[PDB]
């Protein structure tokens, strides 16, 4: 049930048990004993069953417009994302979109991909160009007591009298 | 003595039939034209084999070929005592001209383990000049 | 037998404080992650320093990112017995696209002497990545 | 023991004469700053000469400047038991931005025998940056 | 005649026959014997007389839009020419251009040249914008039995009456 | 007071004498002698007191538009500036820009900087877009004995009657 690894005893062929994640192969095992797990150092990390005789490196450093999604622990290594009004793609990291005045936001800007914009369907509008703004209802003028003296689809809603 | 040495060389790949998003690795040629591997240092599937524990120059070149925003070559590590991967070189560039071409170069030093297995990865295969052995480029030898 | 080596990595690069004019010197990890040096080679502060007399192979890659009009990487050998470097190496390029990467590769073989001192000088300090140890690096072996 | 080794740098090119189409190779200092050969590793009128059977690290940066469609270096092997050349090494890059300039660097290990030659060719060779030691270069060493 | 190589035997400064195209030095002449020229195994070549101790790789591949103008043969190397409507130039191979209306195709695409156009002289015209369509001369009203209504040069021929 | 360095003698470790510019240490200093200093061989220099065992070489070659600002010599360099109408930057070395109609030379171009344009204020003006002309005063028709039919800030002076 243990995860298990062959070794080369400085004596044979023995089989050694894996050490467990936040640990690495501090010592080999030999017939009369156990493998030696060692607890990963400071900055180090394991996220496996492994057998390394070294614990990995948090070799990731979060950059330009980045923060720490995950902090550096003994069993995972550090993570970065792109911050709240950015999103990467590509290999880059750059701001979210805005959608113009006449789409509207159905997708709200997510760290992994970007703001999606979608045209208003007959009986909606988008005033502002903000990456916030969502296709809006028109005015009803009939359900309100007024008349459609002007209306406009991809913006300014109605106007009645 | 006799030291462990290979120099790849590229030929047609063959297209990735399923994407994990993982960047596909490449095939080479190992015995043909300028390509050869020596002294125990295997070419299997992708992979260079390393034989013996010491510190090995690795280097790649990649000649990439547009006729997306950035080509990528990565030169990776693969341990049997680890589930993931080591990337030991990246050579990363944005591609801002609608026919070009470009080529990658990543050369180093590393230690490395008898029984490590060495690839190379690139971001998306099908842009990749396959077209000679001088061009696109894969070795590795103990110092 | 045992031969002077060392691959350095990218770390966080601190702002440099007054403008010579100069190309600052980059900073590097020295023993952690892919990071090593053995037999006699020291780094010290932007420094490896040459412990044996001989040929060496230098070699190092920056990559530059910009979210100027050129970018260039410098390798410098600084000896006691002359007030002014020696620029060994340097790979420039002119850059045209407001979102953009770029590495610059570098490697070639010269004559050192016991005591000599390398470093990394770059044109522009912020646009390094320093991301990552497998982007930016910096490395040196007796032949 | 002693291992054949040379480090070349560039020089001012003289203009090539007439056009065979073919990629002119580019010239030499051998000896003076940088430079230098050893070791029986003779440098011969734009010839590297290899004086010993063996596997060699090959390399070259060529720096070029615009003041056509692409840009190219390669690194030729000529020898006396065939009439053709082998490329062994080609860097090619296409050029899209009236003022530019661009390093092309190529390295990698091949098995040579004694009495071949090295060269390096270029597709334009008034393109060459020619100003210093630090640009441009070719040089090869026995491993 | 004979083209002849210059070789240190095991024992001596010798005097060896090199090998024809199609072959290489399989094993180096002998006072007693004269070169053994082996044939170049599949997927290899000598294009030319030889001393080489290994042949030549059939090293090119054709890739996206070309095809074999050559096989690989034991004497000479596979070669790739740019396909029907495609040309080749400054290491690209791209699709061949189409003339305007207004010039006319006086050298047809070729696998190395692009279509050459060149503006039709005085009495001639291109109707369409194809890599085809040559200088057409204009129709004679006089010759024909009619009077020149409309007449253009730079397309449509012209109209009579 | 003269510049000094230690060295490892093939017997101790001794005291020597540094060498002046234009000169290199040609061999070390003995107990019994001092060091001795030899001439930098043609096309190498030394710019400074030193203990090389090798004189730098003069390793700048002036090239595209580019002169000799100076000369190779024992004790510098070789250097190189941009030519005459010609000025260096960020590593390439190019022409001087040339004022507009409007703004004037306020800084002509030199090797280092390029021609710095300054508009001309209210009472002056440039007629030409060279890089020589700088900002020229208007005509004054009030102290010449006529009238301003037409003024003109931007170019052409101006218009008396």
């Amino acid at each position: 049930e243990t995860p298990t690894y062959p070794w080369r005893d400085a004596e044979e062929r023995l089989v050694c048990a894996q050490c467990p994640p936040g640990t690495f192969v501090q010592r080999p095992c030999r017939r009369d004993s156990p493998t030696t797990c060692g607890p990963c150092p400071p900055r180090h990390y394991t996220q496996f069953w492994n057998y390394l005789e070294r614990c990995r490196y948090c070799n990731v450093l979060c950059g330009e417009r980045e923060e720490e999604a995950r902090a550096c622990h003994a069993t995972h290594n550090r993570a970065c994302r792109c911050r709240t009004g950015f999103f990467a793609h590509a290999g880059f990291c750059l701001e979210h979109a805005s959608c113009p005045p006449g789409a509207g936001v159905i997708a709200p800007g997510t760290p992994s991909q970007n703001t999606q914009c979608q045209p208003c369907p007959p009986g909606t509008f988008s005033a502002s160009s903000s990456s916030s703004e969502q296709c809006q209802p028109h005015r009803n003028c009939t359900a309100l007591g007024l008349a459609l003296n002007v209306p406009g689809s991809s913006s300014h809603d109605t106007l009645c009298t | 003595g006799d030291k462990p040495r290979a120099h790849l060389t590229v030929v047609r790949q063959t297209p990735t039939q399923h994407f994990k998003n993982q960047f596909p690795a490449l095939h080479w040629e190992h015995e043909l034209g300028l390509a050869f591997t020596k002294n125990r240092m295997n070419y299997t599937n992708k992979f260079l084999l390393i034989p013996e524990s010491g510190d090995y120059f690795i280097y790649s070149q990649v000649t990439f070929r547009g006729m997306p925003d950035s080509i990528t070559v990565v030169i990776t590590k693969v341990t049997d005592s680890y589930p993931e991967p080591t990337q030991l070189l990246m050579g990363t560039k944005s591609v801002s001209g609608s026919n070009w071409f470009q080529p990658i170069y990543l050369g180093a030093m590393f230690s490395l383990q008898e029984g490590d297995k060495l690839m190379v990865n690139v971001s998306d295969i099908s842009l990749v000049d396959y077209t000679k052995e001088d061009k696109t480029f894969f070795g590795a030898f103990l110092l």
